[PDB]
């Protein structure tokens, strides 16, 4: 109950076999895999009281389980679609309902890999009307044209990561949003004091880690294979 | 035979006003309750439980649930809604004496008392060369909501909320782009219904 899951974060293809394993220590009976889904929480897939002692839990279609250890209750896609795409917990329990979860699956479905796109990052500096009017100035990060939807958003100042000031959209949006496959986009605001973006010294940096293919991966286009990556955009303070 | 149900998938508070998350159960013979918060970007952590025993539980942070019998009941509260009560909330229940099966959950989203709002549309430049720009709509009360774009080259984001820790200050934005040569920030939030005192700088 140190409960750890393995894959972390997974693009896969429709139509293949993917595991995601689950490991405890403490050596609970029961052991389970829910996914969430936004609006839906978390359903329950498979559970496992011992050893080869499986049982459904309500969404088991599409899914199988194994329970080939006391420590160790392992779920598989057993032919990837895209409704699929969900975050999976793992959770393990004592015999009065004490739960311990795993801290997570992310797993993203696609049709087509030809499709992955790592984001194009840009940092809008400040206005100066806003700088005048309100002693306060608000930085825009911009992450354009990715997919899948599967990226995380961070500002770093002087190289230190920051929290404060910060506010980014819970949700990409659809580019093109009649498309499957759209490309999706995110916005992110970084506001500030005048006095410290005013400052040349201050360097400010957005950061978009985006999930893609692996280095396992078959890419046959001559666009840059869209790898996991960091891609960045940056803005120096301005005196003028 | 056995559920649980809460209210609204996307709730509203005052900040500082009573928090109130609803749940309720359908089991004959009362089952064990549990409420988990799932802050953004992270797991799920238990706030509180009904494991029989006491009716009136108590969690971290002054959360608080009565277990109501006659109204099949386990209500969430906390007393004063903070900017850091942001988060979805889960109720929960044992079922058939070998599981936890978990509500639809609710997201709360805490509006900040603006006393001093400052409606505003500033136009933003691309640190790197550029006629490439965005327009920020700021500053603006928790009246004001903002409609996606009536336009399919204009894009346009949910308002959301940041708290400048550095001057104990909040404020909303939402943020508008295009493409378009004819893009200009006075017309870019025109499909939403903005405050009459609006600052539009030059």
């Amino acid at each position: 109950a140190d409960v750890t899951q393995t894959p972390r974060n997974r693009i896969t293809k429709t139509g293949k076999r993917i595991m995601l394993e689950c490991s405890q220590t403490k050596g609970h009976d029961r052991m389970y895999w829910y996914r969430q889904d936004p609006g839906l929480g978390l359903r329950l897939i498979y559970y496992s009281f011992d050893v080869k002692d499986i049982n459904k839990g309500e969404i088991s279609d599409g899914y199988s389980v194994s329970r080939q250890a006391q420590a160790k209750f392992s779920l598989s896609l057993e032919s990837a679609i895209p409704n699929q795409t969900a975050l999976y917990f793992c959770a393990t329990s004592d015999e009065s309902y004490g739960y311990t979860f795993g801290s997570g699956t992310r797993l993203t479905v696609v049709e087509d890999l030809n499709k992955v796109s790592p984001p194009e990052v840009a940092v809008f500096e400040p206005s100066e009307a806003e700088i005048s009017h309100t002693q306060k100035a608000t930085l825009v990060c911009l992450a354009t044209g990715f997919y899948p939807d599967h990226v995380e958003l961070s500002w770093w100042v002087n190289g230190k990561e920051v929290h404060s000031g910060v506010c980014t959209d819970p949700q990409p949006l659809k580019e093109q949003p009649a498309l499957n496959d759209s490309r999706y986009s995110l916005s992110s605001r970084l506001r500030v004091s005048a006095t410290f973006w005013q400052n040349p010294r201050n360097h400010f940096r957005c950061q978009v880690q985006f999930y893609g293919l692996s280095e396992n991966d078959e890419w046959t286009q001559d666009r840059a294979k869209p790898v996991t990556q960091i891609v960045s955009a940056e803005a120096w303070g301005r005196a003028d | 035979a056995q559920s649980v149900t809460q209210l609204g998938s996307h709730v509203s508070v005052s900040e500082g006003a009573l928090v109130l998350l609803r749940c309720n159960y359908s089991s004959s013979v009362p089952p064990y309750l549990f409420w988990y918060v799932q802050y953004p970007n992270q797991g799920l952590q238990l706030l509180l439980k009904y494991t029989s025993a006491a009716t009136l539980v108590k969690g971290i942070n002054g959360f608080e649930a009565e277990f109501k019998k006659s109204e099949t009941s386990f209500h969430l509260t906390k007393p004063s809604a903070h900017m850091s009560d942001a988060a979805e909330y889960f109720c929960a229940v044992s079922e058939q004496d070998d599981k936890i099966i978990f509500g639809k959950g609710t997201r709360l989203h805490i509006l900040p008392n603006i006393q001093n709002p400052d409606p505003a549309v500033y136009q933003l430049r691309d640190s790197k060369s550029s006629d490439k720009s965005v327009c920020l709509f700021t500053d603006f009360d928790s009246q004001t909501n903002v409609s996606q774009s009536k336009d399919s080259d204009v894009y346009i984001t949910d308002k959301c909320v940041l708290d400048m820790r550095s001057m104990d200050f909040k404020s909303n934005s939402a943020v508008a782009w295009s493409n378009k040569s004819d893009f200009a920030c006075a017309n870019a939030f025109n499909n939403s219904i903005i405050p009459e005192d609006t600052f539009f700088p030059s």
